[PDB]
């Protein structure tokens, strides 16, 4: 009573290619009906069956997680759950972008599968939750996720491939097929894609951190997908796969798999640890992938690939009682050649599964033979099974959708349009008596400028059914990209500007140099990630505070470089815009038509609270005035009431004032007062998981918290906020400005942060006051809540530096252990070493056994990286711990020199 | 345009009205209110209004726009279609288990489930047997297909629609609970026939012939196979039962859905007009028309919360039925189909007035209007004058849609003939006649010779080597392996006997022509095909039936074999009647046809031929020796019954010591040498020890039944008799049989005989039958043996010894001489009376007036009161039950027919007065005053004490008996006399005649 989605979808796509195949006869005698009906009638029951389970689509909406994720399996008699969520995991990805892939080939080959608007709603819904792939987790195609099978999920490149394949086919297309107006279209998110492509792009070499190469990543890889364009690389994979896992009865799964083996027993579901090693050299053995790299080979044109796999299929092949072609699951080894097999590696001849004599059959094998047979005798054209063009030559790649652009494939010389308004009269004819010229908003009057929640608001209005229940599209920030083009809202043009320009709360946000290094960037980005018909458009604002006397002159410098058409390789359009508004692609959306301090902590803690009041009203200070706001509202409340309204009111002020005012000081202060967070900490997050390293919240000398997989914001914003209550007082946007530096300069600089594992922003800053106690001498050293965002940048750049000498010797040490700096090769060389050591290493009192960690683990698996960086972690003194790792790669050098 | 204009209208209201609660994914409609139910009917039904929306939209499109708007049409169709085969393809078992024998228990749910399309009752919860939806349902299903969308996907779909075929071609046989889900006209239901299903599943069978569920792509196996023969039955039970809906419902307004819009199935033009007229003038009220006389559904009585009747329905349903508006929004499309237009804006001025205007301003069609409660009394004074308020559920999607479509008819926008493009509106176009061809062979060479010798040409079997001859029971063997299915238990076709429509076409089979011979002469399953006089008389009425209908293309093919049998004793010639019979099919002029001859070369040419795919490939021993050495036929039959009921039902009797020779075996054997001796002595006595069963005996009962006429099986006197009332399956049928004739074996089989007599006599001469409501066999049984008995002289063992050595035609002959009627004279008629009960045509309504003036009318001790007469009717039966059953106490035929002719001369003597007697009225009294006034007159006159003389066991005189009718001396005066003295004896001494 168990069924798969992935078999069942198999054999539905090999049947509607074997009536494609049949279609090119006028007398076939109706033997296409009964395959279409087939195929119809399979998609239409695995539709209803998705969309029997509503609830659970509405949760993990908005909470991903195992519990709310969607059923995979369930009952085929009557569509109906049979077994609880705690003994499969259920959660899984991939199957469902395949069968998006594949209804969306079908209903582009010309077949009819929906008949009302509700399923377009369902499918809306299905792509808003697939959207959110790359971070959650998944249990992988195998079921078992991690080679070590303990319970635990890892994230997997085929099906985040298979998510980028899916999304990008499902942009602007007719669901209805041959007839449809307004409501057959599908309408995709840019930044998930680019999201989805860069996961992609830094995990593609590894298909997961605990496993090195895996037999799963052919069908990304293949037909089914098509997704790595990249040629070289995809030739080092293609490479390397058939390497490391070429059998002489096909290909294995991937190394060191005990799965349903000879020694494997039906009484533990996880494997104990130290079993993986036993389980080595009795991999079983699968030859459907013959099949799919004669299909690979088939679209290639390379019928010596053809020709040799055909030859090696020949033989192992079955033959039924009328001799029908079979195709076995998996091969096994008997258990007199348990360990006769292992001296010498395929001497020893395997023996076939109960599925390959009588009774018992694997209709995926039988189907993908079908379809390769089907194939090699030429009776079809690649065209005809691929009217979506998944697989395009070299030389039709000059003119693409969503995957390159009209320069071509190695060519980057994109030009960008950029619209300058002004917001005030007096600063356009400000500007216009030097030069500059520019447009006030009140003579575009056909034309409407509005703020980016304009666009989040209409976008939540899309997508909401009221027979099922539907909340629409998640209120999330639009990217740069979005918003770079231009809508038509109840027929009016609507035109917005990066969420940079507008006010923010903020502190950096006052500075004219951060300013212009994020407008560059921001330029770079739309620059290197942008594909689609037609230049983009970019509005710049500038307000009359921005001046603010002295600190005219960098943007008129950085005017004066805009106007002059080069902004630093980059080249810019500058016009009005109404010609650049005139004969351009508008996009419409119509889908709503249809629908110092004077006071002290201690000395006036104690103070009554008539006394503070009284030193409110009658005080000028800031510093004074936050740190008596601050009293008032841990002593009463938020919700007391002052001279200046409520409490909240007053905090609120008084900080937009230090903003105003710029004291970095009294700023940070009021922005912890305010209880706010950046919108951003999570990519920053996330793309340092994807990268491999590690980060850590807290504070220097206290309690820390590791984090090791991606978390909801609300449970980060918990436990950040909770340590800040704990230790100190304005850390926390100290931290915030520190990571958004970090990650800013990881992102346009990786290879600075090369050798860094684990990332400690208070270990760093400890550092930066360091050097800057240093460089004071003399003088008090300045304190670091007084700097500006220009000379914290400044300082993080010059701290990050690879450091010559020169300096102390001292301080260098000293800087590079707070960073945990490792050399290139350590972990190799602590391997190569505990192989040679047969007793074992002990530092600071921490043991690491041999015989575990040989049973465990292998040459460059992250785990043992992990372990050994635990156990080098208890050093205290930084310099001491650079000292150890010197001493260990002296140790390392002089023994593998000499094996004496 | 003004055309887009009316088209989005139409569009918006049903878009407002019926499409907001469509519930996709299953796409079910709820069944309206916050029943949260779906029923079939009202689902197939609420899909008419957008199905002629979109054909309207589909061919005047041309533009995207309307094309999607098409196109959603058709899909949501689609889906509702789809929706409804879900719930039924899920309940295999149930059909298959209905496919064998008549139960409720066994049938399909009549409410289906929302979500998940589950089940919300039991079986002992609901009426669950409506034959109407599925054939309606199945009606549209083929309009639909052949309209051009594809509803069919999987073929495994194509076999559960043959199963379901079979499921419910058993309509003219099987008793529903009705289209109300109400039984018969009382609480407590009971299964009853009705016209509505069988002339709904009538059209239903007839639509799927040949239309294939694949289009214009389909393959060698697309199409449904369907009979013949039980389009023909339910043609001919609706004829017979077409004024009446049922016979306990004197008239139901649901005859109008039949002979209308859905599924034309009438014929003679002159019954349609005769129904519309008394429709018209009995169920016409004010705002609404009624379903059917004396209903309580939804009356300020009843007490609501209750249910099963109680049989007081006096006077508290009569008058106060509330009203039905479906019946009138039915009128106006059945008048703008065809061709009348003054009265269709007669009924929409009508019900213009008596709509609902709701939210948004839109039509709204409420359920019924209700009586109020306090204005009561003068109704029943002043029928259909009191106003009546809206009460119930009124979001009736059924009417709103159908109203909906024929305003979008009449608008000019549609036209009829795209509605149904199977052309069903020319079905009262007559056909003219039709030629029957027939053929001759000669089994032998003898027979040919013979043949020859007269001038006659044939051929025998050999000589058309391509063609073959099988009989018809391979036929239906072959015909039992259609629609089998191993995957889905699904066994096909059951066996059934093959009537005579289907052997007369020709048929392929694998490159092969066959022909099969009809079923009448088939010697093996009984003997009534020996004899030539009915083998005559069995091709005549077969080729009558042949000739009058034969609504398939092509001419008829006969084929009639002689056999062996069928010469004279010396075999040297065939018999007078077969050569008579062959010199009259000669010269094209043969009972009431005109009938061809020739050969099979030339018939072939010109003859409808059948292309089948689905067979393509994919101490006793001393008795055992006295049997031996025994001879004469009754001596073999006795000892053979004794072996075969003590101890060899299938032993070996070892009387072959080479072949092991069972009882069975031998009696089948004795066949062959009784058989040549013509010695109709023994061979109903081995046939009743075989028991050997006659085919379509239930089809015959029915046939019966339908005449309102009630069947009796077993002699007299109660409990041994029994009625069968309702139709019943061949194996309880048998079963009943057979407990009613117990041990005498034989008594079966005549009265299975004489069961078949009576049946072939109804449709021939229905008007023999008249002045008789309940048939009795062993009444029949006991007549015709006293006759000839008299007949012959002779004692009771001799006259039923000389009953069964008749041959069948003697009792065809003896049974139509009785049928038709043609001291000692006048006793006999007498007895004949008093034994076949003939009471005159007008018994009952002229008793029932007479017990109107009078408190009852006693026949010794037993009282007939006159609480009665307002608890009844006339015409209901249930009353002339009673009455049958207070006249029948006495056993003396002659004291039943006296006690008639006294009760009626009452009746003609109660006239002339004017007065309430206030008193019972004994009748044995009345006439043992005649008796006694007779006696005296006699007496007065001067006979003699031999003529006055006194029966043993009565007090009347046999003088009396033997008197005449009528006439001067008649005892039709005494009575008179007689009948007036007792009601002067009872008169306030006054009679005040006057007439």
């Amino acid at each position: 009573q168990k069924a798969k989605i992935q078999d069942s979808l198999y054999c539905a796509a090999g049947a509607w290619a074997l009536a494609l195949a049949y279609r090119r006869i006028d007398d076939d005698k109706g033997r296409t009906h009964e395959l279409e009906h087939s195929a119809i009638k399979c998609m239409r029951g695995i539709l209803y069956c998705y969309m029997r389970q509503a609830d659970k689509v509405q949760q993990f909406k908005q909470d991903p997680r195992p519990t709310t994720c969607l059923h995979s399996v369930f009952n085929v008699h009557t569509g109906d759950e049979l077994l609880s969520y705690e003994e499969y995991g259920h959660l899984q990805i991939n199957a469902v972008s395949l069968y998006l892939l594949y209804l969306v080939e079908m209903i582009s080959s010309g077949l009819q599968i929906i008949y009302n608007t509700d399923e377009v709603s369902f499918i809306q819904n299905l792509v808003f939750c697939v959207e959110r792939v790359y971070r959650v987790p998944d249990f992988g195609v195998w079921e078992r996720g991690s080679k070590y099978n303990n319970g635990s999920t890892e994230l997997h490149s085929s099906s985040v491939g298979l998510a980028k394949a899916a999304l990008e086919a499902i942009n602007g297309f007719n669901l209805f097929g041959n007839q449809g107006c307004s409501w057959s279209v599908i309408f995709v998110d840019l930044d998930a894609h680019n999201r989805n492509r860069q996961t992609l792009c830094s995990l593609l070499p590894r298909e997961s951190r605990s496993h090195n190469t895996d037999a799963a990543l052919l069908p990304c890889i293949s037909y089914p997908a098509f997704a790595l364009d990249d040629e070289v690389l995809f030739s080092q994979t293609l490479d390397k796969v058939v390497r490391k896992l070429k059998g002489k009865y096909g290909f294995k799964r991937f190394l060191r798999d005990g799965y349903r083996t000879s020694l494997e027993d039906p009484n533990r579901c996880y494997y104990k640890p130290a079993e993986i090693k036993l389980f080595d050299g009795i991999e079983c053995e699968f030859p459907i992938f013959f099949l799919y790299m004669m299909i690979d080979g088939v679209f290639r044109g390379n019928p010596k690939q053809v020709q040799e796999y055909q030859d090696l299929l020949t033989p192992v092949l079955h033959h039924t009682t009328e001799g029908y072609p079979v195709v076995p699951k998996y091969y096994y080894v008997p258990a007199d050649f348990v360990e006769y097999e292992k001296n010498n590696p395929g001497s020893q001849k395997r023996f076939p599964s109960n599925c390959g004599r009588d009774g018992k059959l694997f209709l995926w094998g039988q189907a993908l033979y079908i379809i390769a047979k089907l194939l090699a005798d030429e009776l079809i054209s690649p065209k005809d099974i691929d009217p979506v063009q998944r697989y395009v030559p070299l030389k039709d790649q000059r003119n693409v959708s969503m995957r390159f652009s009209n320069q071509g494939p190695l060519e980057n010389d994109l030009v960008v349009h950029v619209a300058l308004i002004a917001e005030s009269q007096r600063l356009q004819v400000f500007l216009n008596t030097y030069g500059i010229q520019t447009q006030t908003p009140q003579q575009v009057e056909p034309i409407q400028i509005w703020p980016q929640q304009e666009l989040v608001k209409a976008y939540l209005q899309l997508g909401i059914n009221e027979k099922l229940g539907l909340s629409g599209r998640p209120d999330r920030p639009i990217g740069c990209l979005g918003t770079s083009k231009i809508y038509r809202i109840l027929g009016k043009t609507v035109v917005c500007y990066p969420i940079i320009f507008d006010l923010s709360d903020f502190y950096m946000s006052q500075d004219v140099f951060l300013l212009i290094d994020d407008i560059k960037n921001a330029l770079q980005f739309i620059k290197q990630y942008w594909k689609m018909h037609g230049r983009p458009l970019f509005l710049v604002l500038i307000r009359e505070d921005n001046i603010r006397g002295s600190r005219f002159n960098p943007i008129l410098d950085m005017l004066a470089a805009l106007k002059k058409g080069i902004i630093g390789g980059v080249k810019v359009h500058v016009d009005r815009l109404q010609t650049l508004i005139s004969g351009a692609v508008v996009e419409q959306l119509d889908f709503l038509r249809i629908s110092q301090p004077d006071v002290n902590i201690s000395e006036w803690k104690d103070k009554p609270t008539h006394e503070i009041l009284q030193k409110l009203n009658d005080c000028s200070c800031l510093a004074s005035q936050a740190i008596l706001l601050g009293i008032l509202l841990k002593r009463e409340g938020p919700n007391f009431i002052t001279k200046e309204g409520t409490v909240s009111d007053h905090i609120e002020r008084v900080y937009r004032r230090a903003g105003s005012q710029k004291l970095w000081l009294a700023v940070r202060y009021g922005a912890a007062f305010t209880q706010k967070f950046s919108s951003s900490i999570a990519p920053h997050i996330t793309t340092f998981l994807v990268h491999g390293k590690q980060v850590t919240l807290g504070a220097f000398g206290h309690e820390e918290e590791v984090i090791s997989n991606p978390l909801s914001p609300r449970v980060i914003q918990n436990i950040i906020y909770y340590k800040c209550n704990t230790h100190d007082e304005r850390e926390a946007v100290i931290q915030q400005e520190l990571v958004i530096h970090i990650g800013w300069i990881i992102s346009n600089n990786p290879e600075l942060f090369s050798g860094m594992l684990k990332i400690r922003i208070g270990w760093i800053i400890h550092a930066m006051e360091y050097e800057l106690q240093i460089r004071g001498g003399d003088k008090p050293a300045l304190d670091l809540y007084q700097l500006s965002p220009s000379e914290v940048k400044q300082l993080l750049l010059d701290i990050l530096q690879p450091q010559q000498n020169g300096r102390c010797w001292l301080n260098r040490r000293q800087i590079d252990g707070s960073l945990n700096r490792t050399p290139t090769g350590f972990y190799d060389r602590v391997w190569q070493i505990l192989e040679r050591t047969p007793n074992g290493i002990i530092v600071a009192g921490k043991h690491l056994p041999q015989q575990p960690t040989l049973s465990d683990m292998t040459m460059y698996e992250m785990n043992f990286s992990l372990l050994v960086e635990d156990t080098l972690g208890n050093i205290d003194q930084p310099q001491y711990r650079q000292i150890v790792v010197e001493l260990l790669m002296v140790v390392s050098i002089v023994l593998e020199r000499n094996p004496e | 345009s003004n055309s887009g204009v009316r088209l989005d209208g139409y569009a918006r209201l049903v878009q407002q009205t019926i499409l907001c609660h469509q519930n996709p994914v299953t796409g079910l409609l709820p069944a309206s209110y916050d029943q949260k139910d779906a029923w079939v009917r009202d689902n197939v039904y609420s899909i008419l209004a957008v199905w002629g929306l979109g054909l309207a939209y589909r061919k005047n499109a041309d533009r995207d726009e309307d094309k999607a708007k098409a196109y959603e049409l058709e899909q949501s169709v689609v889906k509702l279609m789809r929706g409804l085969l879900h719930c039924m393809i899920r309940q295999v078992d149930k059909v298959e288990s209905f496919k064998y024998s008549q139960s409720t228990k066994d049938s399909l749910h009549a409410k289906y489930n929302t979500k998940t399309c589950a089940t919300v009752v039991g079986d002992d919860q609901w009426g669950h047997l409506q034959l109407d939806a599925t054939s309606v349902y199945l009606l549209f299903l083929a309009q639909m297909t052949a309209s051009g969308l594809h509803i069919i996907h999987s073929l495994d779909e194509v076999n559960f629609i043959q199963n379901l075929v079979f499921y419910i071609e058993a309509a003219y046989k099987t008793a529903d609970f009705g289209i109300w889900e109400r039984g018969d006209k009382t609480n407590q239901g009971i299964s009853e026939l009705n016209a509505s299903s069988v002339g709904m599943a009538k059209a239903a069978l007839e639509a799927l012939d040949e239309l294939d569920l694949f289009g214009v792509k389909g393959g060698p196996q697309s199409v449904i196979h369907v009979l013949a023969d039980e389009v023909q039955h339910c043609q001919s039970i609706l004829n017979s039962l077409l004024p009446r809906a049922s016979t306990s419902k004197e008239v139901d307004a649901s005859l109008l859905s039949v002979v209308s819009f859905p599924a034309f199935a009438v014929e003679d033009s002159q019954l349609v007009e005769l129904t519309k007229q008394e429709i018209i003038t009995k169920l016409q009220g004010r705002y609404g028309c009624c379903r059917f006389l004396r209903d309580g559904y939804k009356t300020p009585k009843e007490d609501p919360n209750r249910l099963y009747y109680e049989p007081a329905e006096l006077k508290l349903f009569e008058n106060i039925e509330c009203e039905w508006p479906l019946f009138w929004t039915y009128f106006i499309l059945d008048g703008v189909f065809s061709g009348n237009a003054e009265q269709v804006q007669e009924y929409k001025e009508a019900l213009e007035a008596v709509l609902i205007k709701g939210k948004n301003g839109v039509p709204l069609l409420p359920e019924l209007y209700s009586v109020p409660p306090d204005r009561v009394d003068e109704e029943y004074q002043n029928p259909h004058t009191v106003d009546r308020v809206p009460m119930g559920k009124l979001p009736h999607m059924w009417g709103q849609s159908l109203y909906i479509l024929g305003s979008l008819m009449a608008e000019g926008f549609l036209a009829p003939g795209e509605i149904d493009p199977l052309n069903r509106r020319f079905s009262t176009v007559p056909k003219p006649d039709v030629v029957v061809q027939v053929s001759i062979l000669a089994e032998t060479e003898e027979i040919k010779t013979i043949l020859k010798d007269k001038g006659i040409y044939v051929e025998t079997i050999a000589e058309v080597y391509p063609i073959r001859v099988q009989p018809a029971r391979i036929l239906s063997h072959i015909y039992s392996s259609l629609g089998c299915n191993n995957r889905m238990k699904l066994s096909g076709r059951p066996y059934r006997h093959m009537g005579v429509l289907g052997t007369s076409k020709l048929y392929d089979i694998r490159k092969t022509i066959f022909t099969f011979t009809p079923q009448f002469i088939d010697q093996q399953q009984f003997y009534l095909a020996l004899d030539n006089k009915m083998i005559v008389e069995m091709l005549r009425t077969d080729l009558s039936y042949l000739c009058s209908r034969w609504r398939m293309t092509g001419q008829p093919t006969i084929t009639f074999p002689i056999s062996h049998s069928m010469l004279d004793e010396d075999g040297t010639s065939l018999n007078s009647s077969i050569l008579a019979a062959l010199r009259k099919m000669q010269d094209g002029y043969f009972g009431g046809a005109r009938v061809q001859t020739g050969k099979l070369s030339e018939f072939l040419t010109t003859s409808c031929c059948t292309h089948l795919s689905f067979m393509d490939p994919g101490d006793f021993k001393a008795l055992v020796l006295q049997l031996k050495e025994t001879s004469s036929l009754q001596e073999q039959a006795d000892i053979l019954y004794m072996l075969y009921t003590m101890k060899g039902p299938d032993w070996n009797t070892e009387l072959y010591n080479e072949r092991s020779a069972t009882v069975r075996e031998l009696l089948t054997e004795l066949y062959g040498k009784v058989g040549e001796i013509r010695h109709w002595g023994l061979i109903r006595y081995i046939s009743g020890i075989l028991r050997k069963k006659v085919e379509a005996l239930d089809e015959a009962c029915t046939d019966l039944l339908s005449h309102q006429k009630h069947l009796t099986v077993g002699l007299p006197p109660e409990p041994r008799e029994k009625t069968i009332s309702a139709p019943l399956p061949y194996e309880a049928l048998t079963q009943l049989i057979d407990e009613a004739s117990e041990g005498d074996m034989s008594i079966s089989i005549l009265t299975q005989e004489i069961m078949v007599y009576l049946a072939m006599y109804m449709r021939t001469q229905p008007g023999l039958f008249a002045e008789m409501f309940r048939l009795r066999i062993g009444l029949i049984i006991q007549v015709m043996a006293t006759e000839l008995a008299h007949s012959l002289r002779c004692s009771a063992e001799e006259a039923t010894e000389g009953l069964m050595n008749l041959s069948p035609s003697a009792m065809k002959n003896l049974l139509h001489h009785i049928l038709s009627g043609k001291q000692g004279q006048w006793q006999r008629r007498r007895r004949l009376d008093g034994a076949l009960n003939r009471v005159p045509v007008g018994f009952y309504q002229k008793v029932w007036k007479v017990l109107q003036k009078c408190h009852g009318l006693s026949v010794e001790g037993f009282v007939l009161p006159s609480s009665t007469t307002r608890e009844m009717t006339p015409g209901e039966i249930k009353f002339s039950v009673h009455v049958e059953s207070v006249l029948n106490r006495v056993p003396q035929p002659e004291y039943r027919q006296l006690l008639v002719e006294a009760i009626l001369v009452l009746t003609m003597l109660a006239d002339i007065e004017i007065h309430s007697i206030g008193s019972i009225i004994a009748v044995e009294k009345i006439v043992h005053i005649a008796n006694d006034l007779f006696l005296q007159e006699q007496k007065t006159l001067g006979a003699d004490d031999t003529m006055l003389a006194k029966d043993p066991a009565s007090g009347i005189c046999t003088l009396l008996y033997d008197s005449a009718p009528s006439g001067r001396f008649g005892t039709m005066t005494y009575l008179s006399k007689a009948a007036a003295t007792y009601v002067q004896e009872f008169l306030p001494h006054s009679i005040c005649a006057m007439q």
